[PDB]
Order: C-alpha cells, then structure tokens, then sequence
RNA sequence: AUACAGUGAAACUGCGAAAAAUCAGUUAUCGUUUAUUUGAUAGUUCCUUUACUACAUGGUAUAACUGUGGUAA
RNA sequence: UUGAUGAUUCAUAAUAACUUUUCGAAUCGCAUGGCCUUGUGCUGGCGAUGGUUCAUUCAAAUUUCUGCCCUAUCAACUUUCGAUGGUAGGAUAGUGGCCUACCAUGGUUUCAACGGG
C-alpha cells in the first residue's frame, strides 16, 4: 500500500486522501498502465467514490477488450478497447500532445479489434511458432514473416490475428512513452545502433525530424491512412503560442 | 448482507406482473398533454441506448403535439415495430414502455394496430426464452399488460381472438410463459361481462383436447383477490364456469373447474368462501357433479352437503361414488347423515373397498355394516384386514366370524368335498375366508395335506392350522407330515393351542439348524417355536430369543457379545441353536455394528460343531437360487378418476386409484390375494 | 487416586477410587502400554487386560516412569472378562453420528452394490413442540446424475480442445505451404 | 523470497556406496532437490554407441580433488568408477554379432570398466556416469598410471 | 422435498500476515526465483483383459461434538 | 529445407535409459435442454477451484560503473584460521573462495592504501 507519489500523468486530486492505486499484476506494466478506479474515478467521472466503482465492475457493465475483467486495480493499459455495453461506448484509451491517456469513442465496427506491437517470436513447445505482444496476448500459428518490433492486428473475437503491418522504411507510425509522446509520421531516416538508442525519425506536417528508443515506438499502418483514429486532430504539437498567434 | 445473485429461475419465481400493484410509478401520469412525450422524454435522458438514440433521431421531429402523434400514427409504429424485432436486449425497456404509452394515447385508434403488436412482442417474448434475463419479459409482460388495461374498454368481443392470438404465449411447454401470460388474461378476465365471459368460456373450452394448466392458472388469478380473500368477480366466475360446466363442456372440463375450486379454497379459506359456496351449491342444484363435490369436501356447509348427496343418492338410483362417500366421512363432522351415510353406502355397491379406502384413510367407527354388506354379498379385504393393523385386526375380530355363516358352512362343506396348483390355489381362496368360521376342519386339512404331499399351498395349509387334544393330535400329524415362516406361524399357533413326545423325540435339532436362513423374522419365529415346543415337550435360548427379537445397534453389539459369552462359558440342542443363531447374526447383512460382533466373537469357542459345514454353506449359498410360486390370469383396470394433475389431490387419487386396482377384478383379485407374500430369500454377494 | 477408566468397545467411562500403595508401586515404572492385571489391581473386578496411555497429576500435566503425585490414572480396557460393573461394561451409550458417505454407509448396512442407497440414511428427531421435523444428513461421493454429467463435460472439453489445436495446427501448414510458393 | 546474509554454510551429502537412501530437500523457488545419501546403484552410458543402463556401482577408484575421498568412497562429480561392465557387454554381443576398441575390449575380459560421474548426487538426486573411451580413455590410463 | 438444498454457531480446509559505510542513479541477468494477475496451454494411467475387468467414481483419520477428570488461576 | 539474438552449449525436435516420484480433474453453484435405440439410455451450457509448461506482470536477488567531511609530528596494510588467482568439487534458488583440496605468492598504495573523530 505504497503510494502518494503516483505516476503523475494519473492526475489524481491531492487531496484525495493519502494514497493512491496500486495496479495489480496484468498485461502493462506499472507506470504505463492506468486502472479502472482512476479511469471511472478521476478521469471521466461515472462514480464518485471507489466502492460504486466496484459496484459497477461487480455488475458486468464493463469489459476490456472482449471479456468483462471484474477487478478494480486491473491495469489495462495502452491501445485496448473498453466497451462499455451501457452508454454504447467504446473507450479506446490512446495517448495524447501532452502525455495523458486521451480517450475516444470508437465506432463498434473498429472496436471489434484491436492491434499491438509484438516483443518476440519464438518456438513454444513440441515446434509450434508463437509471437507474443505488449499486453501478454502470446498467439500462436502467426504468419512467419512477422519480424520483432512490428504490429500484428487481434481479431478479439478469437484471439487470431487478421492482418499485419511489415514495419520497414516508411509505413505510418505512433510513438509510446518519451519526451517526444503523441506524435506520428515515420519517413526520415532509419538508425540501427548495436544496443538500443535509435529510431525511425518522423516527418510530420511541420517534418519535425524527431528521434526516440526503439522500444518507445511502434507501427499503426499507412501514411495518410491508418488503422487507429487518433484523437484531436490527429495529434501534433504545433506551438501553443503559434495557435494563440493564429487563432 | 445484500447482493444475493439470484438464479434465473429464482427471479422468475419470485416474480409476478401485477401493473395495479406495481405501486407508484409516477413518470407517465405527469402528463404534458401529450402523454407519450412525457414518456419519451423521460427515457431519452434516462436510457442510451444505441439503436434507442437511433430511434429517437428518426422520430423525433413526429413526437410532440398529439394532434401531429395522430396524423403520423403510421410511420411511429412502423419503427417501433423495427426496432423492437430487432431486439437488442438493451433497448428493451424504452421501446417496450413506448408502445403501452402509445396505447394509452391513442385507445380506439390503435386497434388497426393491436393484432400485430402482440404478435410482435410474441416473437420478443420467444426471442427472451432463448436470451434468458428476466428483466427481457418482466418488461414485455408489463407492456402487456399495460396493453390490456387501455384496451379493456374495446376488447369486448374480441376475446376470442385475443385468445387466438394468445395461444402461443397460453401453450408453449414451457412453464412460466403459461403463468406470466394467464395472470395478464386473468386482468382481463376481471372485465367484460358475465354474458360475454360465458361465451367466451364456452368457446375456449373447445381446446382441452399445457392448455389445462395454462387455463387454470389463468382462471385461478382471475378469482384471487390481492391478499386472503377472493376478488369480486369470483360469485359471478363460479356461475358461469359451473353453467359452462355440466355435460354443455369436454371431458377434462370437470377436473379443470375441480382443480380452480381445490386452488381458490386453498387460496382464500377463511371468509370469501362463504360467498362463492353459497352461489355454487345453488348453481349444482340443477342436475359429474361428484367431482366437484369431492373437490368441495376434500380440502377439509354440512348440511347443505348432506342435502345435496342425498339428492344425488336418490337421483342415482333413481367407483367415483365411493370416493365421495369416502371423502365425506373422512371430513365432515355430522352423526346423523354419517349414520345415514352408511346405509347409503351399504345401498350402493363394493362396500368392501370403500371400507378398506375408509380403513385406510381414517379408521373412525361403525363395522357394523360391513357385516349386512358380507350377508347381502369376500377374500382380499378380510385377508388384508388379517395382516393389518393392531386396531384394524381388532376391529376386524368383530366381523371376523361374524360373516355369512351359511356361506361359510359352505366354504367348510366344499373344503371337506376336496379336490386338490390352481387347486391348492382355489383351496387358499376359500381357506383364506374360511380362516375366520375344529376337529372336522383338522381332519379336512390333514387329508389336504396327505392329498398335496407349492410353499403357497403350504402356508395356505399353515393358514389352516392358524384357524385350528384333538388339535394337538392333529398338529402331532402334520408334524409326522414335517411359507415356512406362515408355517412356523403355524407352529406356534399349535403350540399356543408327552405321548406326542414319545412320538416325535430330531426335531428340536432339525428346528435348530433350520432356524438359520435369510430372514430374521423367520429365525425369531423358529426360536418361538422351539422355546414353546421345548416347553410343551433353555437360559441361552431366551436370551437369544429377546436378543434377537445406533443405540440399538451398539446395544445389539453388547448383548450379542454377551450372549456368545455365555455360550463360550457353556445341551447338544443348545449348542447348535447357538450355532445355527450365531450364523445367522453372521448373515443378517443389515447391521454392520452385530455382523462385526459376531464375527469377533466366533473365533473364541470350539471349532468343527458343523462349523466347517456352516461356512462351507455359507461360502456355498451363493450357487443357484431363484423363486416361482404360482401365477394366475389377467383382468382390466383404470377406471375411477375424477381428477388428474393437481395438488395433493392427485396423490389421494392415486392411492384410491391402486386400491381399487388392487380389489378390483376377478383376476386382479386372485393376483393380489396371490401377491401376499412371506419372507424374503435374498441376503447375496455379502456371505 | 481417581482411575478414569474407558472401555472403547462399549465407548464408556467411568472413575474409580484406589487405595493400595503397593500396587501405586506397581503402577510406578510403567511405559505407555505396559501388562496391568485387573484383579490385581483392583478387588472390585476381576481378570483383564489394563494398557496405561498417561496420566495427570496435580495442575494437569501431559520420561514414560509415572511420578507420586499421579492422583488421576487413565486406563483402557482391553481384554473383557464375564463382570458387569455397573460403570465401565454395562453402560451402552450410543453412536452419535452415524455414516455419511456412499461406500461407508454400503459398509454400514451390508448394501451389495447395485441398491442405489439413498434410504439407508440415519436419520433424527426433532421437534419444536407442535411440528415434528426429520432430519436426514447427506450422502457425499454419491452417483448423482449432475457428476456423471461434469465427467462427460470434461472429456468432451479435452476432446474439443484437441480437435480445434489440431485444427489450427494444419491451416498454419497450409498457410507455410503458401509461403514457400510465393 | 529471496534475503541475504553474511557467511555460513551447510552440511554436505559426501554420499557414500551400500544402502542406497534419498532425502528430499526444501529448495525456494520450485525444484525441490535431492541429496542421495549412500546410493549403491547408478545410471551409466556408453558414449559412443549410446546405450544407457541402471547398474550396481563398484566403487570409486580416483577422485581429482582429494584422494581421501577415494579412501572414504565419496561419490562426487567427476570421478573414476568400476561398475559391472555385464549389460553392455550383452548390448554389444546383442546387436554387433562380436559376442567378446581394444583397450575397452581389453577391459570386458578384465571385468570392470571406468567412468567419469556426471551429475551432482549431492545434490541433484541421481547418479550418472559415462564409460570413457578416447582421448580420456588414454589420459585415464595415464591416471591408472599416476595411481601405480 | 425419505440423501441434502436458502439461513447459519463452531471447527476442518484455502490464502495472507516476510564517514565508498547507507545510498542517489546507471548496466546486465545469454548468472537466479518467478508466488498472484493476464494469454495460450494435455485424447497416451488397464489390455501374460473371455472363467471381463473399482470409473455410474474406491480407502482411512480425525476436528467441531459427546463423555471422564485434574487445576490454585 | 528452418526461429531469434551483437552473441550461444539459446529456443526447440529426435535419439538410448534412469525415474523411491511429477502432472495428465475421484472437486463445486446455477439451469435443466436436444435425441430416440423411453433406458434413470445417449449427449449438452454458463464458470468456481486445482494442475503441466511458456510468455507478461509485479516482487525479490545479486552485479556494472559516476558521485560525500578533516587528515602523512596517520605509510605500509593483508596471507593467521585462503590474503590474492587458477583447476576440480562441495554447495546454492544461484555466479562467485561462499567454503573443501592441489598448484602459484600474491593483492592495495604515497594520486594518500591503512588508521584516527
């Protein structure tokens, strides 16, 4: 029960008491997930206090990405769904200019699926080829020409995959974690160190050549035509002073 | 301690329509002069729904306005109607509500419309059978319901063809659809009136041939009233179910009207009562009412039921009969007409299974008619009458000898006349009645034994001896002669009742080791036997013979360690009949507390007093054994019914229903008198 | 001293007072289950079997040699004789439960299995003063027709899964075959 | 899970021949290990034609770390053993048609092989050795030699 | 409701109570554990079986309980 | 004709055995459905627990290097009872003198080792 020095993108009152969740084990890790209480909680304001917010999981109201998940400290983390069978919605919670969990509302025809970038591809047992990805969702039988570091699409009826998107020289890209959060575009230059530190810099509508760690980036799909809707114009990061000099 | 998590059948259990009682629901008569606005406006903000908000963005400039609701009354119900078969569970409730408002609002322009809406939630309420969530048809039914109550005004003739139309929701072979629909009709039931309810009464009952129990639940929430009463419909439904009754109706019209009388009295019981019996007993004045009487006396007015059987009595001569007669005295509380019953009784015919049903139910007094019944004019009621009760046999004392004695002067003159299989059979017919009428008869039965010289006929020759110094010499005879439990019946009855010594004295012994078999009853009765023939003609042996006669199970360990302890302590007699008792606890195989004692108290005395032999037997018994006693012909039955599928009605009709099966017919008459059996030969695959 | 002594094969107990210093010599020097003579030890019975198990003294405490202070002696009886005393042999108490599974209540009443028990249940009696009430424990390890049914779910599930793994297994192969001919 | 202390630790096994007896032991963290107390038998395998079989261990004739452990017969890892030399010897006669390399054809006659143990009995539960043959064969014999 | 059925004392069970010295970071675990959560995960236990078999499912070994006491608490 | 890693004796498959033995459901609440060989016959759902292995998750564990006061009228310290390495073993969840044997005699330091508050 250790807390009140949350990961600060959680934005959660200080005078709130004195602690703050602890997410429990699940698909994300610690502090790039964010649970169900500071989502239905602090975020968008369906229940006030954390018990009605056990008393609406208990109720089977909620379901990430498929199935209901009855657990307060549930660390769903980045790019699954939430569809909310009451109020029609389909949270998909992506990230944003600034650093927070933006959300959405998906139509129901994108929120049948859901993508991710795979971390490794390996032989299981008894032969058998399976990839893995970031929220744990190890699938096996893929296409072998699935390579780490690339997108597969889940078809979250079953647990196959659809399509995916052959990551390479210039096919559109988000980012995930970093100063540089919230940004997309993929097509200047392609660096491959021995050890980390590298990217695929990006161009954007200002072609801001901009560079991360590989592990802080991975792919949605076609420039100009992509697989997520991103939320509020597509995020950029212009200048706020250059929108308070415009409009 | 709230949040249950109830089943589905447990909320459906629970649950029950009601719109009247469905208390307050104040969020349509606040009404904006338009009513179906008030409504839809109230679910636009409370629900969001999908295709409920798709829905509304359809019909929303065509809302407001009534005189704009009647002039696009078309296009509304057409999307109503699309949206509720397209049926998504959450968009249930609103579009459900906004049909009975839509009702409400418009009243006799909606009957253009009223023959597809209920087919529509039809096809819904199927579609929620297979969805499985009550809160489905909880809203589907109230809709319904709703429906019936801003239509009642019109739906006047047309019963009939709400009931077509309501068949599939009556009828569907599943239970709770047959209640949730019968109690919405039973609304409409307490409505239009007595002339249209009996015609239309009349024309439904044309489909009993889970119709009846659908109508029963209907007719039986239409009557009830709210809480320990009946409704004020109920002394105008009784008339017009009992005028629809009364051969103007189907068969099973009799036990549907019995089962609603069975459940209204069940239901009200304490007053209402007296203003439903009153209008049904004038109505059943006018004549199987015998169905309805036994429905009103069953469920426990004397006088008017004393006056109305003895018109019915008169009006008959002038089965079921029998079991009113039954019922009556079994529940009224009268002396003079259950003295006058009795005669009726004794009027009417097969008093002897009415007595044994009396007998049966409630054995209250007055044998003294069975006896004018036997002289007017048998076997299987006296013969169960003999193995009966204590009470009931001291009872049947009485009337025992005091029968037909020319009849049974008869039956000792065609005894005494023997012929002697299906002889001996006809033999223990007329034994059996004979039982109960000396020295001619011991005569008569020792040339039946020396004639018959299978164990049927020997216990029937054991009855014989039961009915019996001359005796003595007798039984001296049948003993030079020597099932067998009746035959060792038999034996303590002769014995009951020196040179004979000097004859016999062997037998002890044989007695002894035959006193072990696989029966304790029949072991008790061989240790009777031989402590009254080794007193006629000791200690171990009585001791034996009360300790053989979980408390009584630790008991039973105790006194039979007790007993095998004297007898290790300590007559060649009493050593075998210690022997052969002791293999008997061994192979009782119904106590596992005395079956451990004796085999941890055998192995302490002296070997080989036949006990090699004993479990050479014992280990042997298990070869080849099977039993066939005799047969007999066959016969018809199921007759006698005035009720089928109810409460425990039914369950006494059933056990009426197998008495008179079992003393019904000539051939199912010896089969049953056949089918009194002895002791078992069983107590395998354990020894 | 105070002799509590039980006889298990009638499941009862009683005490007893010793005097006899001489044979509190004998129970002196005695392991946990020892030969102990009945008519030696006692003039009110006669001939058995006595095994000690242990004893308390003085506040009740738990080598094997028994000590002075062993005021309460607990005995078992283990070989029967003929005497019925009036607290140890005659005294039947009952079994208080009865048996509650399948097979122990088979055991229990010699039941020959193909009987479909379900009547041989020891029941009890109770009674609030006006309504009576027949109690009936339970049968545990039981055919019921809902175990059977779980076993057939669970093979048809081992079966499914087999059958869908088996499935994916050769559309992945058609999918390699594929692979190999672009 | 998981502490740290300063400087302690433990019984050995030092297992021995003659009344074969295992102990189980707590280990955290899954693998619950086995300390093989007096083993008397041995799993042991041919190297190059690749036949295992369980067989009674003779005895350890050369330890490389200390030599009172011969003395005391300590079955460690990596010793010289004489086991029975009999059910390869009917493997070999079995399925090659001999019915007897030279120096191993030398030591059938002779009755008793050599071994190198490979696992940890001490720890691990079991004991398994293979029949040296080769280039340890011949550095064995120079052992053979240092012993004589 | 003649196995029990919702109610529940008590108890068994399951789980959890674990002054380069400190550290603030950084690197690896291709040098270990990986409990809990999440996702995939397994047809093979008898066939010297016809004088054909525990699987429609077999065995103990005890709490709470009942009883005898000690004791100064 | 083969997966990934910067890197494998990796992952994994087969081979010949050993298994004091592993697991491969003797469990539980709700509905009771479809079939016809109407037999207590065949099948059947929702999901609670338990278990094999892998991945993820948190949690633990070491280990890398950058960083703190005053000091040389504080310069030698440590191999004893391993102080510093090698080789094999014991062990241990585990590398590693962490310990056990044999070999080598080292290591730290005046730039302040070692000691003093």
């Amino acid at each position: 029960l250790k807390r009140l020095a949350a990961p600060h993108h959680w934005l959660l009152d200080k005078l709130s008491g004195c602690y703050a969740p602890r997410p429990s084990a699940g698909p994300h890790k610690l502090r790039e997930s964010l649970p169900l209480i500071v989502f239905l909680r602090n975020r968008l304001k369906y229940a006030l206090n954390g018990r009605e917010v056990k008393a609406i999981l208990m109720q089977r109201h909620v379901k990430v990405d498929g199935k209901v998940r009855t657990d307060t400290t549930y660390p769903a983390g980045f790019m699954d769904v939430i569809t909310l069978d009451a109020t029609n919605e389909n949270f998909r919670l992506v990230y944003d200019v600034k650093g927070r969990f933006a959300v959405h509302r998906i139509t129901d025809e994108e929120a049948s699926y859901k993508l991710g970038k795979v971390k490794k591809v390996q032989l299981g047992k008894k032969g058998v080829p399976y990839v893995v990805t970031h929220d744990g969702r190890t699938i096996r039988y893929p296409d072998p020409n699935i390579k780490v570091n690339d997108t597969v699409k889940i078809d979250l009826a079953s647990g196959k995959i659809t399509d995916f998107i052959k990551f390479d020289a210039g096919k559109l890209v988000y980012v995930t974690g970093g100063r540089n959060l919230g940004r997309i575009g993929t097509i200047v230059h392609k660096e491959r160190h021995d050890g980390g530190f590298d990217l695929v810099h990006i161009k954007d509508s200002l072609d801001n050549t901009f560079v991360t760690r590989l592990n802080n980036v991975f792919v949605i799909g076609e420039q100009g035509k992509p697989y997520i809707s991103l939320p509020k114009g597509k995020g950029i990061k212009l200048s706020i002073a250059e929108e308070r000099d415009r409009r | 301690k709230r949040y249950r998590y109830s089943s589905f059948k447990a909320r459906i259990d629970d649950l029950k329509i009601e719109p009247a009682r469905n208390l307050e629901k104040r969020v349509h008569d606040y009404v904006e002069s338009s009513h179906f606005l008030a409504s839809f406006d109230q679910w636009k903000e409370i629900n969001l729904s999908a295709k409920f908000t798709e829905f509304a963005a359809e019909i929303e400039h065509d809302v407001q306005t009534l005189p704009q609701i009647l002039y696009h009354d078309k296009k509304i119900f057409n999307s109503l109607v699309s949206f509720i078969n397209f049926h998504d569970e959450f968009s249930l409730q609103p579009l459900l509500d906004l049909l009975a408002q839509f009702c409400h609002d418009l009243g006799p322009d909606f009957l253009k419309f009223y023959e597809e809406a209920i087919k529509t939630l039809i096809n819904l309420l199927d579609a929620a059978i297979e969805f499985e969530s009550s809160n489905v048809f909880e809203w589907g039914f109230n809709c319904l319901a709703y429906i019936f109550k801003y239509l009642s005004k019109f739906l006047v003739k047309k019963l009939v063809l709400t009931c077509d139309l309501l068949i599939p929701l009556l009828s569907h072979s599943k239970e709770y659809l047959s209640r949730f629909s019968a109690e919405a009709l039973s609304f409409l039931v307490r409505k239009c009136p007595v002339s249209n309810l009996r015609e239309f009464v009349r024309s439904v009952f044309e489909k009993l041939e889970l119709y009846e129990g659908l109508l029963i639940l209907f007719t039986e929430s239409m009557t009830s009233t709210q809480e320990t009463l009946h409704s004020k419909a109920k002394a105008i439904m009784s008339v017009l179910l009992h005028e629809a009754l009364t051969k103007s109706s189907p068969e099973r019209s009799v036990s549907l009207l019995s089962d609603i009388w069975m459940n209204i009295s069940k239901y009200a019981s304490i007053e209402s009562l007296l203003p439903v019996y009153e209008v049904m007993y004038q109505d059943f004045n006018d004549s199987r009412i015998l169905k309805v009487l036994t429905t009103i006396v069953f469920s426990e007015i004397p006088d008017w039921n004393k006056i109305t059987i003895l018109i019915e009595r008169i009006m008959s001569q002038s089965l079921s009969q029998d079991k009113v007669a039954f019922l009556f005295a079994l529940f009224i509380r009268n002396s003079d007409v259950k003295t006058l019953t009795l005669f009726h009784q004794k009027l009417f015919n097969y008093a002897l299974t009415n007595i044994s049903d009396c007998f049966l139910e409630f054995f209250q007094f007055a044998l003294r008619l069975s006896y004018e019944r036997v002289f007017s004019f048998f076997l299987q009621l006296f013969l169960k009458k003999n193995w009966q009760s204590q009470g009931k046999k001291i009872a049947l004392f009485f009337l025992e000898v005091d029968d037909k004695p020319e009849l049974q002067k008869v039956r000792e003159v065609n005894f005494p006349e023997e012929f002697i299989d299906f002889f001996v059979t006809a033999e223990i017919n007329d034994s059996n009645d004979l039982f109960e009428i000396a020295i001619i008869f011991k005569y008569s039965k020792l040339q039946n034994t020396e004639i018959i010289i299978e164990r049927i006929f020997s216990t029937f020759a054991s009855p014989d001896n039961f009915t019996k110094g001359t005796l003595l010499k007798i039984y001296r005879k049948e003993d030079d002669a020597s099932l067998k439990t009746i035959l060792d019946n038999y034996e303590n009855y002769k014995e009951s009742l020196g040179w004979n010594k000097l004859v016999s004295n062997p037998s002890e012994s044989l007695k002894g080791l035959m006193s072990h078999y696989p029966s304790l009853l029949l072991s008790l009765t061989d240790n009777f036997m031989l402590p009254d023939g080794k007193i006629r003609y000791t200690l171990m042996i009585l001791q034996g013979m009360q300790v053989p006669d979980m408390v009584i199970e630790e008991i039973p360990l105790t006194l039979q360690n007790a007993r095998d302890l004297t007898i290790r302590i300590k007559t060649k007699t009493d050593k075998l009949v210690s022997s052969f008792f002791l293999k008997y606890l061994f192979g009782l195989l119904t106590v596992r507390f005395s079956p451990v004692w004796t085999g941890v108290f055998d192995t302490l005395p002296n070997v080989y007093t036949k006990d090699e032999a004993l479990v050479w037997k014992l280990v042997l018994s298990f070869i080849k054994l099977p039993d066939e006693n005799q047969n007999l012909d066959y016969y018809q039955p199921l007759l006698e019914d005035g009720a089928n599928k109810v409460l425990w009605d039914s369950s006494v009709v059933r056990l009426r229903d197998t008495i008179d099966t079992f003393s019904h017919i000539w051939s199912k008459y010896s089969t049953q008198n056949t089918s009194i059996i002895s002791t078992t030969i069983e107590r395998r695959g354990n020894t | 001293m105070k002799l509590n002594i039980s006889y298990p094969v009638n499941g009862s107990q009683k005490t007893f007072e010793i005097d006899d210093e001489h044979r509190i010599r004998v129970f002196f020097d005695k392991r946990i289950g020892q030969e102990v003579d009945g008519e030696a030890v006692g003039d009110e019975f006669k001939g058995y079997v006595f095994k000690i198990s242990g004893g308390n003294d003085k506040q009740g405490f738990p080598g094997a040699i028994v000590g002075p202070d062993l005021a309460v002696l607990a005995l078992v009886i283990v070989k029967k004789g003929e005497q019925e005393l009036e607290g140890l042999t005659d005294t039947t108490v009952p079994k208080r439960l009865g048996p509650k599974r399948a097979n122990n209540i088979r055991k229990f009443f010699g039941l020959s299995k193909e009987d479909d028990v379900r009547d041989f249940v020891i029941r009890r009696e109770v009674t609030k003063g006006e309504k009576t009430y027949t109690k009936a424990p339970k049968i545990q390890r039981l055919v019921t027709p809902q175990r059977l049914q779980r076993k057939r779910h669970q093979r048809a599930l081992k079966v499914r899964n087999a059958q869908a793994q088996r499935e994916a297994a050769a559309e992945y192969a058609q999918l390699l075959a594929k692979r190999l001919s672009e | 899970r998981k502490k740290r202390k300063f400087e302690l630790g433990r019984q050995p096994a030092n297992t021995k021949i003659g009344a074969k007896r295992i102990h189980s032991v707590r280990t955290r963290g899954g693998n619950k290990k086995y300390r093989a107390l007096r083993i008397e038998t041995g799993n042991f395998s041919w190297a190059s034609e690749g036949i295992s079989k369980k067989t009674r261990i003779a005895g350890v004739v050369y330890h490389p770390s200390n030599n009172e452990l011969v003395r005391t017969n300590t079955l460690t890892k990596a010793a010289i053993v004489q086991i029975d030399a009999t059910p390869f010897r009917q493997w070999f006669e079995a399925h090659y048609g001999q019915t007897l390399e030279s120096s191993v054809e030398s030591q059938f006659s002779a009755g008793r092989l050599y071994a190198c143990i490979s696992s940890r009995p001490g720890q691990s539960g079991r004991c398994d050795g293979y029949i040296l043959e080769g280039e340890e064969l011949a550095f064995y014999l120079r052992r053979l030699t240092a012993k004589k």
